[PDB]
């Protein structure tokens, strides 16, 4: 998996879509890995106090799994220049042996040939529903 | 706001090493299967010396830098943005040093916003990543 | 700073220290180790096997009892061996309490052609041993 | 048993290096509180340069080696791990460069695998002993 050739991409094409899936167990690996041991995202009884369904996928999680979504298509993580996300919506994770799934999609929203720059406009689902509000990320292919 | 904290610096006491083996649990931790995130071959065919870092890794630098913050300044929280600049690639072995600027406060319709800006250098002190967080109270 | 081997005679007890462990720490240990078995962060997987509540990782409660020996030699460098043999699980109730662990230490042999010393462990939860055999040596300044 | 495997030994494809900031979480992790796992300033008053890594850290690497080979032979008939045992013929510090080397120790079901870790000089730093049930 090499560098994506810059004159190979053309403003409109759409990324290939990629589902992801993610389970409690998921959610309890990430949260030592990272060091955000919020309850919120482990105890249901917690979510409950909260006004929440149950425990919820870390905000960083699910950015996290966005970059490497780009990355693949990219062909290089090297090469991405920028990555934004605002975060609209909780993305629950129920624990109840299979968990949820998460739906990435991209469009290409611009590029600049001066510098060989691509901009891409992510969207990320659960169950239908928007996680990302704005959601963009960059690179500079070969 | 409880306390003013417009335009502060914090520079961060210490340095961070991007670690190896972290950088491998923490891609495969975020479902990432590129072969640059774990091989050292995988990476060189790319160019790159060591394995590059998963793009959302430094996280754990800027909020060892936020926490150091909040305990030194009283203010008495949800994160609503999360933006990553990256000037040069960040790879396992890296030596970063970390500084935060407060980039923005407000107090929008309830409660107040304020804007992390961290900025991270290398041993040579040029700028490798800046990462502009925003919380909400 | 590292214990001077003249210092300790056979016999001496270490302090005794209790450490508290709550859930919170069981999900931080899974991600840290990697080991994401769920019968330490789950409930009802725990009970399908026969237990009341999750419990802790043994090497959680190794890792732990290496702190412990670490802080009266007075130097983790000059651990020359420790070994520990696991015969009880360590509930931990997620009840916003949790559990502790009483680790104790006496001192078993010294051997002053090495400046080395032996100490035999013991640790428990409510009262009942969670080790076996459980020593760890170190070489003494 | 089911087809002997007394003696296979199981080389680690890869190196492991001892990530400081790992250190650092793991021993947090554990509750140690002794400065020298956090600090380096705290290790060179005890003649190290660089941090001194939790005692049970390398943990990780047996694991990761272990698993490999379990994934790799599958044999016998709920596991449990009886044991665990550390020898340090070097101390092991944050940047040591690790290979690791499992035998199967012993066979009885008990078994016992065995761990050696050497560095990049081909020095014996630790051996590794854990038995499983």
């Amino acid at each position: 998996m090499a560098l994506r050739e810059f004159s190979s991409v053309k403003v409109g094409d759409q990324l290939p879509e990629k589902t992801y899936p993610l389970t409690r167990q998921d959610l309890v690996n990430y949260a030592g890995v990272s060091g955000d041991l919020n309850p919120i995202h482990w105890d249901d009884e917690i979510a409950k106090v909260v006004g929440l369904d149950t425990a919820i996928a870390h905000g960083m999680l699910t950015m996290g799994i966005g970059g490497g979504y780009v990355t693949s298509w990219v062909g290089d993580p090297g090469a991405v220049t920028e990555y934004n996300v605002r975060f609209t919506a909780v993305v629950p994770v129920p624990n109840d042996g299979k968990g949820a799934e998460l739906v990435f999609n991209g469009r290409v929203k611009s590029v600049d040939p001066e510098s060989k720059s691509v901009t891409i406009a992510l969207t990320a689902t659960t169950g239908g529903k928007k996680i990302f509000g704005r959601a963009i990320a960059s690179a500079k292919l070969a | 706001l409880k306390t003013d904290i417009r335009g502060m610096i914090w520079r961060y006491p210490d340095y961070f090493i991007v670690g190896r083996e972290q950088c491998r649990e923490f891609a495969r931790a975020v479902k990432c299967d590129h072969p640059a995130f774990f091989s050292e071959e995988a990476a060189a065919d790319l160019g790159y010396d060591a394995l590059v870092a998963p793009l959302t890794f430094v996280t754990i630098l800027a909020k060892y830098v936020q926490l150091d913050f909040f305990r030194h300044v009283d203010v008495g929280i949800v994160q609503v943005d999360q933006r990553f600049v990256f000037h040069k690639p960040v790879l396992a072995g890296d030596k970063l040093w970390a500084r935060m600027d407060i980039h923005s406060v407000d107090e929008r319709f309830g409660a107040d916003i304020v804007v992390t800006r961290n900025l991270c250098t290398n041993d040579d002190g040029e700028l490798v990543m800046e990462a502009y967080t925003t919380l909400m109270g």
